[PDB]
């Protein structure tokens, strides 16, 4: 006899709902509308109960749409944190939010579902390796070498091809990492979602014919999710990602975005909630939210978690208090410029502004952190030169100043490498560039070796062989 | 709301008590002693000495006889400065009083002051649509009500039921349509 | 284009007037219903109202 | 003009079947009423985002089945509508009714006429906020909606059931940047969405009388809001727009919407849960507006052929607040599109409308739906607007430009000078891969490069008139076949030595 | 330039044209408001008679 | 009392109408009347004294927030999905007490001076108060001692100090705890008691640097306090107190002794929160005042 609470109050998703004075559900309890639509009984409404308001009622976060919704209608409360379809069911299966198909494929099996509002695994319980994960991409390889079992984010801004280079890495890595691969679009534009799962198809990691082996499981909401839809769809996507960790214990590939979307999801809810916002638009609550999102992203002993997410990282505002937040939780942050997009560069990583955990000598071998260290403070120099270099030009310089801007000019260029899948844009084929190709472009790069080859030779040059085999290209056009 | 929740209570207390019908009968005689917008102010008044109007207060208590427990009902109340808030709490008594009750007041407005046989059909008609244990006609013969009637019910006055020149009104949007 | 916009006025003539003599139908109803038997059609129309209220609460 | 005959027939025809059917009317006592924002005392029956009127006919959606009044997003004005008047409950929850048949009409923004030709039925009643494009719902937008803008749909390319931005400064002819990818509309079978979002009612004015002299308004529907609007009906009229563009959309045709704009829309959002007091984000706008915009924008999809491969090619408007691509509007406005495409405001101070400054603009399919015609026709232009800019990023140095440097460089410019048209001119697809061959050709160098202008067009002409069975060839095969390419350079250097006549 | 002139004159004579259908039809449907109101009036008589269910 | 007043109506208001002329005391157990995450306005309660922990219902610490005059906001330590509406929150009456001896040396102990190690329980027989007073003037010696950083430039440049205070400014990976990990290294010879407080770190890395000052063997010099991000903000905003109790009992044990913070801007947006939590007035990004 779960309590069918009516709807007490609706505006937005969070409605309120009286419960039975006694029987309230519990916080982060499930609970479901008798529901309606137009057409028939759409009892769609599940809904993550926030906070027990009292007077038998309580506000809550419905997982769906409220359109319809009568005052008063009763809603029958799960009582519990909402269960999603987790395991190798959702491997094949793009999942709702709701747990439900989102690939319109057959209804999974509902033998593992699992509540997403879930404890978060121990110091005791993470393993702690501090293993690099393999890359293919110029800088990913190179300045963040990313972590194996980490959340290895991007934080980034609007119409990076956050998108764009998040699923090169996808192309890479999925082929890759025999590990699960967990996906979730998280207010995506579902236009890449589709291209997402065509994609899927197109590697086999949708695996159509046999969509249990798949290997490559899809979790999507919308950019057209409500927030509430959106606040806990990440929560599911970890549920069914910890089933991959925990039950089955594999290598979770885990790539999600967007988190900034997220918090902005969380940050709209809760101004729904009747909350005060904290930050300049978010929650309060996006604090110990981020870090649980974080947490459960804790890679395991059974499954190391190697979490690759997305910072939307608005109106370049680092110090926005969502990249602030993030900044902290992420491993390794791959930050992406604008700027060298503008200059062309795709990708378009700072590598100046991001950061590795595993940058150390003792981790990258010295060589590696000695050449990035070199290649680092190129980069730094080359900054501090474009002070002088923007007013009064590099006339004013000195040749040594000259040599050092030319060389870390040099050192951007060949930065610039094109990406596997990134064609679809441009039309160039990716080389997935190993680390020691690029240790040894890097050697003749800021060694000198390369200052006979030209700049824009090296520009979306991928080894310096490539580099060398394209300068021959440009010294054999004339 | 919390005016609705001090019904509530004050409900609560009288169902748990049984004195629905007797603190109902303490809401009416005391909403028309509250009626009085100089008692009303003089117990409303900030600057009322709360020990001075607490001796008035039980001066009234006295001076209309109130049942105990709206009595103490009104003493937590006008304890708690919502007398300030008081007389549509008193007012939301009524509807707690229905809500208590399920007896249904219903406002028809009519040309006539209509039969009283038309008035058992239409309650007992809306005993049925409303569902309802009872029904307090509320009645209205009304003037622009051209011929026909209209009952407002439902939990508000929400369930509007018209035909006087609503069906003109119809006319009118079928001839506009 | 402009014939196109002579049929939009000639439409918009058509509505006008329907609406003209609606509005005067209309009167002529209002002081008819005024001139009632006040208790009798309104007894008749009020059973009848009765009957369509428990028509729809049957419904 | 007759009406006084069939008058007695059709009002009595009309009360004939004067039903006036009776179902229980829920309604609400206004208690406060303000800023298109209710306390509807009742309307107990808050059946969520249902449509209610009040006594003014004053149409409301709901914004707060409260727990004391229903809090009700006033659609429109009540500047008439006293306190505690009834709002029926009208129980039919945001269904604008839509129809081919509001075509070639300006609608005010409550689906009422801003056409002024009258009246028009609509037989669907879409519910002005519906599901999106699915997943499985969506395919491929492999169909092109060839824009019109000349290196655009070449470089950046247009595709049927789209979405990308169109950033771009003080209206300047920013509205006509939509409009000349209007009149491209007419050839399709696609509706167009002329959605004049809060703009310049005199503009819009002369917008819709361009439209209608075009006569592409046949081939449109004109979605009209005066700057002076409820906010709200600013702040819902994209959600009519999503409607109707849903109605020619679940028609399966191709169709193409233009939101002008969203900026306004944003303000008005802002100012619409600033009215009620719910307190904004970044730079005031409140949070969900991206949301509103996910409302809006996450609609469009060439949608799948289970579906029907309807197309849906949405394109917005985006203003650009100083060429600030940090404003909140824009910062959202991006990661919802697919492609951003931001104008050139030094080149409108160049008057050089059409005027996209190419390298900030962007779209992710830009060959999928460009035609082998249009990639292999201008790929080659793609990289030679790279290289202009490469050559044109600082040319203020060697003092004696080599024709490696100069060549490319008024090569360049040539092209700076060659996607450059007169507004309003959509010109063919034929002519526009015409113009891609030419400037690969590079032949008209030795135009001064103002002889370009009547060059290339008397060449269009040149092969209207001779080869149009080579713009026939570009069309209908639709790759660049070199009997086209040929007839092409033959008319090329026929109207070489024509205009060097 | 003779051409345009002949054309914009067809444009102004058109329009012309077009004005006295305007105006016509104006007239006509001015003339058809206040034509029938006996049909005005058989419709007083049957929106009353059909408005009294 | 916009908010009491609603929810009192079933109990609290009947209540009130059961002892009107009546003057009572609920005043141990503050039945759970409004609760949202972690904070919650529980009615009575009155004889609470400020700062006392409250032992929920359900079984949960709540931490002193705010009497109001019916209920009072608490600051849940714990998750609290287990309490129900009206939850009779007992007063747990011993105001943040802390267990406290050098027990939790040797080990990584979790914000409850339970250890997150997994070391079991540190067996810290003394309860320093957690929010403790401080060092007086007339208290203080002079830092006459030099502490040794190992940092040379930075005992080149700025002298640590043996109680001193100093902090350290940063960036998004200065890697800043590392700096601190060698100064507890430096601090491995150094007779100091060590702690190496952690709020809101990467769990993961805290294990990193846990490990290397286990391997360090500073650990052992060190206690780990640690409260991930993921924990109450009650936890996060106040275990510095707790750290602080920690380092009185070693520093009452008059020893050389250092404590590394590891960032209280994490506590400072905890706390920020935990004032909205509050819903209180909050200001310069949403922080208190206090």
């Amino acid at each position: 006899k779960k309590n069918l609470g009516r709807i007490a109050q609706i505006i937005g998703p969070v409605l309120d709902v009286a419960f039975p004075p006694g029987k309230m559900p519990n916080i982060y309890n499930a609970l479901i509308v008798k529901g309606r639509d137009t057409a028939g009984q759409p009892m769609n409404v599940t809904c993550e109960v926030q906070q027990l308001l009292g007077n038998n009622r309580v506000r809550a976060v419905a997982m769906s749409a409220t359109d319809g919704l009568t005052r008063g209608m009763e809603v029958i409360d799960t009582g519990a944190p909402l269960s999603v379809p987790v395991g190798g069911a959702t491997l094949g299966r793009i999942f709702n939010v709701l747990g439900e198909p989102v690939d319109n494929l057959g209804p999974v099996d509902t033998r593992t579902t699992s509540p997403i509002h879930r404890s978060a695994p121990a110091f005791t319980q993470l393993d702690t390796k501090l293993s690099i994960f393999e890359t293919g991409i110029k800088v990913v390889d190179l300045l963040a070498p990313y972590r194996r079992g980490g959340k290895i984010g991007l934080f980034g801004g609007a119409g990076v091809g956050k998108t764009v280079l998040i699923m090169e890495l996808i192309n890479n890595i999925a082929k890759a990492h025999g590990g699960v691969s967990v996906f979730g679009g998280v207010g995506e534009r579902t236009r890449e979602g589709n291209d997402l799962y065509m994609e899927m198809k197109e590697s086999g990691v949708i695996n159509e014919q046999n969509i249990a082996e798949s290997k490559v499981a899809l979790v999507y909401g919308q950019m057209n999710e409500p927030p509430g839809a959106r606040m806990r769809v990440g929560l599911t996507a970890l549920t069914m990602a910890e089933y991959f960790r925990d039950v089955n214990e594999q290598d979770v590939l885990l790539f999600i975005d967007n988190i900034f979307r997220f918090v902005q999801a969380g940050s709209e809810v809760s101004a729904l909630l009747g909350r005060m916002p904290s930050a300049v638009g978010y929650q309060p609550t996006l604090s110990t939210e981020m870090g649980s999102l974080q947490e459960r992203i804790t890679s395991t002993k059974e499954g190391s978690i190697t979490s690759i997410q997305a910072v939307y990282v608005p109106a370049d505002d680092l110090t926005d208090p969502a990249p602030a937040t993030t900044f902290a939780h992420l491993d390794a942050t791959t930050v992406l410029s604008r700027g060298l997009a503008a200059k062309g560069i795709y990708p378009a990583v700072d590598p100046l502004d991001s950061t590795s955990t595993m940058l150390q000598p003792r981790i990258v071998g010295e060589e590696h952190y000695e050449i990035a260290q070199r290649v680092k403070e190129t980069l730094q120099r080359y900054k501090e030169l474009q002070d002088i270099i923007a007013i009064l030009g590099l006339d004013e310089l000195s040749e040594e100043d000259r040599l050092t801007v030319a060389r870390a000019r040099k050192i951007e260029r060949f930065l610039s490498q094109p990406f596997f899948v990134a064609e679809v844009f441009t039309g160039s084929p990716g080389k997935y560039v190993g680390l020691a190709e690029t240790i040894r472009g890097f050697q003749l790069i800021l060694s000198g070796e390369l200052d006979s080859l030209p700049e824009q030779a090296f520009y979306l040059v991928g080894n310096i062989d490539e580099a060398t085999a394209k300068a021959m290209n440009l010294e054999m056009e004339s | 709301s919390t005016a609705s929740r001090y019904a509530s209570a004050l409900a609560d207390v009288a169902d748990v008590t049984g004195t629905l019908e007797a603190t109902n009968s303490d809401v009416e005689k005391l909403i028309r002693i509250f009626s009085e917008e100089p008692v009303y102010y003089f117990f409303a008044n900030p600057v009322i000495s709360i020990d001075n109007k607490r001796s008035v207060l039980d001066e009234i208590i006295t001076t209309s006889g109130l049942q105990p427990h709206t009595a103490n009902f009104i003493n937590i109340l006008i304890d708690s400065e919502r007398i300030n808030l008081v007389k549509e709490i008193l007012n939301e008594f009524e509807d707690v009083f229905n809500k208590i009750t399920g007896t249904e007041v219903a406002v028809v407005t009519s040309v006539v002051k209509l039969e009283n046989d038309h008035l058992a059909q239409i309650a007992k008609g809306v005993q049925k649509i409303t569902g309802a244990k009872n029904v307090r006609i509320k009645t209205v013969i009304d003037p622009s009500l051209v011929a026909g009637f209209t009952i407002r019910y439902g939990n508000e006055g929400s369930k509007l039921v018209d035909m006087s020149v609503k069906k003109q009104l119809e006319e009118i949007a079928a001839q506009l349509e | 284009y402009k014939n196109e916009t002579i049929q939009f006025e000639q439409q918009k003539a058509i509505n006008q007037v329907r609406q003209r003599v609606f509005q005067q139908a209309l009167q002529g109803a209002l002081g008819t219903l005024n001139s009632c038997l006040n208790n009798e059609l309104h007894l008749r129309t009020i059973n009848a109202n009765i009957g369509m209220f428990g028509a729809m609460n049957e419904i | 003009t007759i009406r006084a005959d069939e008058i007695s027939k059709i009002i009595r025809e009309r009360i004939e079947g004067y039903n006036r059917e009776v179902k229980v009317v829920n309604t609400g006592t206004v208690l406060q009423v303000g800023d298109g924002i209710a306390r509807i005392h009742g309307l107990d029956e808050v059946m969520a985002g249902e449509l209610v009127e009040f006594e003014e006919g004053t149409i409301g959606i709901a914004l707060n089945l409260e727990s004391n009044n229903v809090g009700v997003v006033l659609m429109g004005d009540g500047l008439m509508i006293q306190e505690g008047s009834s709002v029926k409950a009208t129980g039919r929850i945001a269904q604008i009714p839509v129809s081919e048949a509001y075509l070639g009409r300006v609608i005010n923004a409550l689906a009422k006429p801003i056409d002024g030709r009258g009246e028009i039925t609509a037989s669907e009643s879409r519910l002005i906020e519906s599901p999106a494009p699915g997943i499985m719902s969506r395919r491929s937008v492999y169909e092109p909606l060839q824009t019109g803008l000349i290196a655009i749909d070449a470089m950046i390319p247009v595709g049927r059931g789209q979405r990308e931005l169109i950033i771009g400064d003080r209206q300047t002819g920013k509205t006509a940047v939509a409009t000349d990818t209007i009149l491209n509309q007419q050839g399709q079978n696609v509706i167009c969405v002329y959605v004049a979002i809060g703009q310049k009612a005199s503009s819009v004015a002369q917008v819709v009388t361009n439209f209608q002299e075009r006569g592409a308004m046949e081939y449109t529907i004109v979605v009209a809001e005066t700057a002076d609007s409820p906010a709200t009906l600013q702040y819902l009229a994209p959600y009519t727009g999503a409607a109707l563009a849903e109605y020619f959309m679940y028609r399966e045709r191709h169709t193409l919407i233009i939101y002008d704009d969203l900026s306004k829309q944003a303000q008005a959002y802002r100012q619409m849960s600033l009215l009620l007091r719910r307190p904004p984000g970044r730079e005031a706008y409140p949070g969900d507006v991206f949301y509103l915009h996910s409302r809006l924008l996450e609609r469009a999809a060439k949608l799948s052929s289970l579906l029907g491969e309807g197309s849906m090619t949405a394109l917005p408007i985006v203003e650009t607040q100083a060429g600030d691509v940090s404003a909140y509007i824009p910062t959202n406005v991006i990661s919802i599109t697919d492609g951003q495409i931001f104008l050139s405001a030094d080149l409108f101070n160049a008057g050089i409308r059409p005027a996209i400054n190419v390298g900030i603009s962007v779209s992710r399919v830009g060959s999928a739906a460009q035609i082998k015609a249009m990639k292999k026709v201008a790929g080659k232009l793609k990289l030679e607007l790279a290289q202009f800019a490469e050559l044109e990023a600082f040319a203020q140095f060697a003092s004696d430009l080599d024709k490696a440097t100069q060549n490319q460089l008024a090569r360049g410019q040539r092209l700076r000078e060659l996607l450059k048209q007169p507004q309003s001119a959509p010109l063919t697809v034929e002519e526009q891969v015409m113009t891609i061959y030419t400037g690969t050709n590079g032949y008209l160098d030795s135009l001064e490069l103002d002889q370009v202008r009547k060059y290339l067009v008397e060449l269009r002409t040149y092969v209207k008139t001779n080869k149009p069975e080579f713009q026939e060839i570009i069309s209908s095969t639709k790759t660049f076949t070199e009997e086209a390419e040929a007839l092409l350079k033959e008319a090329i250097q026929e109207q070489m030595e024509r205009f060097l006549l | 330039l003779e051409v345009e002139a002949k054309l914009a004159e067809g444009r102004k004579k058109i329009e012309v044209e077009l004005q006295e259908a305007l105006g016509s039809l104006e007239q006509q449907k001015e003339d058809t408001i206040k034509s029938l109101d006996s049909q005005i009036s058989a419709l007083s008589d049957d929106i009353v008679k059909k408005v009294l269910p | 009392m916009a908010t009491i007043r609603a929810d009192e109506i079933s109990k609290i208001i009947r209540e009130r109408i059961e002892g009107y002329n009546r003057e009572v005391k609920v005043v141990n157990t503050g039945t759970v009347l409004q609760v949202g995450d972690g904070i919650a306005r529980i009615h009575g309660l009155d004889e609470v004294m400020a700062g006392e922990l409250v032992e929920f219902e359900e079984g949960t610490i709540g931490i002193a927030l705010n009497l109001e005059s019916n209920n009072v906001g608490v600051v849940l330590m714990g998750d609290g999905l287990m309490i129900q509406e009206g939850s009779s929150v007992k007063a747990t009456g011993r105001i943040a007490q802390i267990p406290v001896s050098e027990a939790y040396l040797g080990r990584v102990i979790n914000a409850l001076a339970k250890p997150i190690d997994g070391r079991g329980e540190i067996t810290a027989s003394e309860s320093r108060l957690i929010e403790s007073p401080a060092p007086g003037i007339m208290s203080r010696r002079s830092v006459y001692e030099p502490l040794q950083t190992g940092l040379i430039a930075i005992d080149a440049m700025i002298p640590v100090g043996r109680g001193q205070r100093e902090l350290i400014i940063g960036d998004r990976q200065t890697g800043k705890t590392a700096v601190a990990t060698d100064t507890i290294l430096n601090q491995q010879g150094q007779n100091v008691i060590c702690v190496y407080v952690a709020i809101g770190q990467k769990a993961s890395s805290v294990a990193q640097v846990v490990t290397n000052f286990q391997e360090r063997g500073a650990m052992e010099y060190t206690i780990v306090v640690a409260e991930t991000a993921d924990s109450p903000a009650t936890l996060q905003y106040l275990a510095p107190y707790t750290g602080a109790a920690l380092a009185e009992y070693f520093m009452y044990r008059e020893r050389h002794t250092l404590i590394i913070y590891d960032d209280l801007s994490k506590q400072a947006q905890a706390y920020r929160q935990m004032s909205l939590l509050l819903r209180r007035p909050p200001g310069r990004e949403a922080y208190p005042g206090d």
